[PDB]
């Protein structure tokens, strides 16, 4: 498996992305073609395990779902 | 159960 750093853009419109999962573990389920995640490196299968430094290796989904929205954002996935 | 949220 393979970590990788991802760099998103904030502007205040959609990440372009959704995910499943929690308390195991953040997926992103859909990139938008044409979205932000898709265009900064983001892949379907991804696990989120942090959002600028805070880890969510185990966090719940609206844990993620806050971290992710709540307010340069860079994500940390881990990929095979 | 699920859930799959949109951001």
């Amino acid at each position: 498996g393979s970590v990788e750093e991802i760099r998103l853009p904030r502007a205040g419109g959609p990440l372009g992305l959704s995910i499943v999962g929690g308390s195991p573990g953040v997926f992103i389920s859909k990139v938008l073609p044409r979205g932000l995640a898709a265009r900064s490196g983001l892949r379907v299968g991804d696990r989120i395990l942090a959002v600028n430094g805070q880890d969510v290796r185990d966090a719940t989904h609206q844990e993620a779902v806050s971290a992710l929205l709540r307010p340069e954002l860079s994500l940390l996935v881990r990929r095979d | 159960r699920t859930i799959e949220s949109k951001v």
